[PDB]
């Protein structure tokens, strides 16, 4: 919780489609381990996620068909 | 629809009344335009006569826009309009090509695409004689201009191929350069262990595959075989969807032109082989084991088909317990 706001952007980055070096892979990684050596982070990350869907949702929502299939393949590849 | 069909009661009250509506508000045309296609499909073409110059210029001025379901409506909307007075059309049609954009170019050989049907059409030897420039020096310069081109090539030759019998050889020298792979357009971003590619021309492959499958109904005939076979071996190693079509390709000629296919046999099934010798990647999700399995299971129904000694006989203690599954 004191480092909530390290790597919390991190969350997003794996989301966005940028290129990112292994030194940042292995930064987080260290930083994961440090932390793990408490279930509210489960929580947390369960809850981020939600929130994503949803705002993913709310953009997908005025689409027909036709227009809407290879939207929705490349958010479930991304996601 | 309710709206597309009334339309056609009272043109002249009807008509210029959506004609303006769908550009007074932009969020609602995407619907607007769905209702124009039932009219030239519902309405009297000697009531249409003097309602065409209108249309055609919203048409043309609507052809270039961001979203790509509006551009396939007006597509289909020229495609359906063009069936009328073909003679005043026709030549306009031609001229766009000489000076038109990308996106026009697309929208106009997309909207030719609609006109060949099944059945016989008035259209037919008009449509003939255009459709030549239109298929042969129109893949040369852009990317989705060549994807739209040869979906209309293969729409053509599922519906009606006799239009492209005359000029099939004039236009398999760019379906075959079409084929082959290019490492220019395959972007690659790695963040880590793990790696994904992503292919800008793939979709390209694979209307130019299906094209060819489609080819065999009528044109087996004057087609060589030795020229076309040669860019199917190439691509027996390509993606799993063109693998998988490929593999249907080799199991459907085994019962045409058997000579050609067993005095290649070894090559057609060295690539085979070397893919059924591969091992799941160490550490994967069961997707990518599944996905490897029916690979290996069509690879196998494609060799039993073909079947019906280039070291055959590889049965080791797991690859054993396999045939029983396929047969």
């Amino acid at each position: 919780d004191q480092i909530w706001d390290d790597l919390r952007a991190g969350i997003q980055q794996v989301y966005t489609r940028q290129s990112m070096a292994k030194s940042r892979y292995m930064e987080l990684y260290t930083h994961v381990y440090n932390y793990c050596t408490g279930l509210e982070l489960y929580k947390r990350l369960k809850e981020f996620l939600k929130n994503y869907l949803t705002n993913l949702l709310k953009d997908g929502e005025d689409l027909m068909d036709e227009s809407v299939l290879k939207f929705y393949t490349q958010q479930w590849e991304d996601y | 629809y309710a709206l597309g069909s009334i339309s056609v009661g009272n043109l002249p009250e009807y008509l210029p009344f959506v004609l303006q509506e769908i550009t007074s508000q932009p969020k609602r045309q995407y619907l607007l335009l769905h209702s124009l296609k039932e009219i030239i499909s519902s309405a009297s073409v000697v009531g249409l006569k003097p309602y065409v110059e209108n249309i055609w210029a919203l048409l043309l001025k609507h052809c270039e826009c961001a979203e790509e379901g509006t551009r396939n409506v007006v597509a289909e909307c020229l495609g359906k309009l063009t069936l009328i007075d073909p003679e005043t059309l026709l030549p306009r049609l031609k001229g766009y090509l000489i000076s038109g954009s990308s996106y026009a170019r697309s929208s106009v050989v997309t909207a030719v695409k609609f006109t060949i049907s099944d059945h016989p059409q008035p259209i037919d030897p008009l449509l003939k004689n255009c459709i030549g420039d239109f298929l042969k020096t129109l893949e040369d310069p852009d990317l989705n201009v060549r994807r739209v081109a040869l979906v209309t090539f293969n729409s053509a030759a599922h519906n009606k191929p006799s239009l492209i019998r005359d000029l099939l050889d004039t236009v398999l020298p760019h379906l075959y350069n079409e084929t082959k792979v290019r490492k220019e357009l395959i972007r690659e971003v790695e963040m880590g262990p793990f790696k994904h590619t992503v292919d800008d021309g793939l979709d390209i492959r694979k209307a130019a595959f299906e094209c060819m499958y489609t080819l065999l109904d009528s044109c087996l005939d004057r087609l060589d075989i030795f020229e076309f076979l040669n860019h199917v071996e190439d691509g027996l190693k390509d993606h799993y969807d063109i693998k998988m079509l490929t593999f249907l390709m080799l199991v459907r000629l085994s019962t045409l032109c058997p000579s050609a296919v067993l005095q290649r046999l070894d090559r057609l099934v060295e690539p085979l082989r070397a893919t059924c010798t591969t091992k799941v990647k160490a550490n994967s999700v069961k997707q990518e084991f599944e996905k490897q399995d029916e690979l290996k299971r069509s690879a196998m129904r494609a060799v039993a088909a073909l079947l019906t000694s280039p070291l055959m006989s590889e049965f080791q203690s797991q690859i054993s317990s396999n045939p029983e599954l396929a047969a």
